[PDB]
């Protein structure tokens, strides 16, 4: 019984519907996510062979162990919906709200956050999972630990090496090859969205808002940003996908060296 | 200038 294992509390947000909760077994804070079956586009199967939403499949593939990824702790099927029990860090703020309240982040802090997002996306790819909706809204900050957590795999897919022709993520983080041709490859599309994200951290908002800006290939910097960081951003936002860096090249980039540890990040920047 | 969220889809 899902209704006997968890004390349900306040709506955290929707747009399915996510409630704050506590596991009765040990007072663990959880988030309880409800998704209507009728509104599910992609379906998959688990080892049991049970037909589940792809989001459930992808969450199980990445939830093994510790990571900068939200952990699926359990799920339930109901007549017209599935219910997901997820980790809930506390205290938490998502990265969109954090940037809204603080403005453009110092490069030292953006370096630490971006690095942690890179490690989490690498973890997804190692587990066979393509997130397809990397953005500040889908990143939680554990304000006490200084750790970032990637959330919302509802638009993701199994990672493959052949072309993708479907996409249901965030258009302003999608690459020009999707805007123009309705096609993209997984890793290079991920790298594009990471360039959008990095710009967003060091400038205080995403660079592009309209299709013509996405395909236009011009990055104007609205804040003071170091030349090394501008170079990395422009490299991630290369118009041709094959011109974009790999994850190894991002993490070897000179702007990325000497990152802060998560605990240092919390103490210097979040406490 | 207006900074806003963007829905997925
Ligand atoms: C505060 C909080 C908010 C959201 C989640 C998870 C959401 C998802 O995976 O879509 C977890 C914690």
């Amino acid at each position: 019984p899902l209704e006997s294992q968890y004390q349900v509390g306040p709506l955290l947000g929707s747009g399915g519907s996510v409630y704050s909760g506590i596991r009765v077994s040990d007072n663990l804070p959880v988030a309880i996510k409800h998704v209507e079956k009728d509104r599910i586009s992609d379906w998959g199967e688990l080892p049991n062979g049970t037909r589940v939403p792809m989001e459930v499949v992808l969450l199980k593939k990445v939830s093994s162990g510790f990571s900068g990824v939200i952990r699926l702790l359990d799920w339930f099927e109901r007549p017209d919906s599935f219910v997901l029990i997820l980790e809930r860090p506390e205290p938490v703020q998502d990265l969109f709200d954090f940037i809204t309240e603080r403005g453009a982040l110092q490069e030292e802090l953006a370096r630490s956050f971006f690095w942690q997002v890179l490690e989490a996306v690498r973890h997804c790819h190692n587990c066979g999972v393509l997130h397809r909706d990397i953005k500040d809204e889908n990143i939680l900050i554990d304000l006490n630990r200084g750790e970032l957590k990637l959330i919302d795999f509802g638009s993701g897919a199994l990672l493959k090496d052949t072309v993708y022709t479907d996409f249901d993520g965030t258009r302003v983080y999608s690459p020009p090859e999707w805007i123009r041709y309705h096609r993209y490859h997984g890793r290079s599309a991920a790298v594009w969205s990471l360039g959008i994200l990095l710009y967003d951290m060091v400038c205080g908002d995403i660079p592009f808002e309209h299709d013509e800006e996405i395909i236009g290939g011009q990055v104007f910097f609205r804040q003071r940003v170091s030349s090394e960081c501008q170079h990395l951003i422009r490299w991630c936002l290369a118009l041709r996908p094959s011109d974009r860096p790999t994850f190894e090249e991002i993490q070897n980039h000179p702007w990325m060296q000497d990152v802060l540890l998560p605990q240092e990040t919390a103490e210097i920047h979040l406490h | 200038r207006k900074r806003r969220r963007h829905p997925s889809g």
